């Protein structure tokens, strides 16, 4: 059974700058509904600071993966457990600012 | 001349290198529609002269969890090859996430 997941790209602040259409099946929103918003806008109040802090640290970790579990508000306003695996990228031919690549999977908290 | 964003595309793969996702940036670059790539192994697209090296990089990626490929050639949809470099990352294994950047025009 394939896990349900989608890829996203974020600026270092956490704003969605790209969203894979598999988001509709995963969390119920169209890409347009996510683009331009901070991931933290979709995050459970108890988990928001952890997510901020995760985004802050992933840029320090030399491009290694940082994982975070958090509750994501679906299009139906229900809290879905997500495991987001995130890493930085920047084109080595450039000095343009790093951005963050996430794979976001709906997982069990059990 | 193309900007940086326009020369990069993201792909996702199963552990066997079969495409499970590819962003649409590949179309302008290499000609493929993402939907025609799904279920096809990345190996189907490597130049013969890069195949042994890509096998080794795949091995490194699976062993270590991350890899930067050497420069390699990907077969283009309408013939010829484009030079690429890829940063690969295993997501735990669940799948492989690739950041692919084009290093050349299509060469025939
Ligand atoms: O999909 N891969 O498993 C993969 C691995 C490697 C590396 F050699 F670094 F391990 C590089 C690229 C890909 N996938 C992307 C791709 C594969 C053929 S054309 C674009």
């Amino acid at each position: 059974c394939q896990p349900t997941r989608f890829i996203s790209r974020h600026n270092i602040e956490g704003i969605f700058t790209f969203v894979d259409h598999r988001c509709v099946a995963t969390v119920g929103y169209q890409p347009q509904e996510l683009l331009g918003k901070n991931i933290v806008e979709f995050c459970h109040p108890e988990d928001q600071q952890l997510l901020r802090d995760s985004f802050q640290q992933v840029v320090k970790l030399k491009g290694q993966v940082l994982s975070v579990m958090f509750r994501f508000r679906s299009k139906n306003q229900e809290w879905l457990w997500m495991r987001t695996s995130s890493f930085t990228f920047q084109n080595p031919y450039s000095d343009e600012i790093e951005y963050i690549i996430c794979t976001n999977t709906n997982v069990k908290n059990s | 001349f193309k900007g940086l964003d326009s020369k990069t595309f993201l792909s996702e793969h199963s552990m066997d290198m079969k495409f499970t996702y590819c962003d649409d940036r590949i179309t302008e670059l290499i000609g493929y529609h993402p939907e025609e790539l799904l279920g096809r192994s990345a190996y189907e697209f490597y130049h013969a002269l890069d195949s042994e090296n890509m096998t080794k990089s795949h091995q490194n990626l699976c062993t270590k969890g991350q890899v930067v490929s050497g420069q390699y050639r990907m077969l283009a949809k309408h013939g010829g090859y484009v030079w690429l470099e890829t940063q690969g990352t295993v997501i735990y294994p669940q799948c492989i996430m690739c950041v692919n950047y084009v290093l050349s025009e299509i060469e025939k």
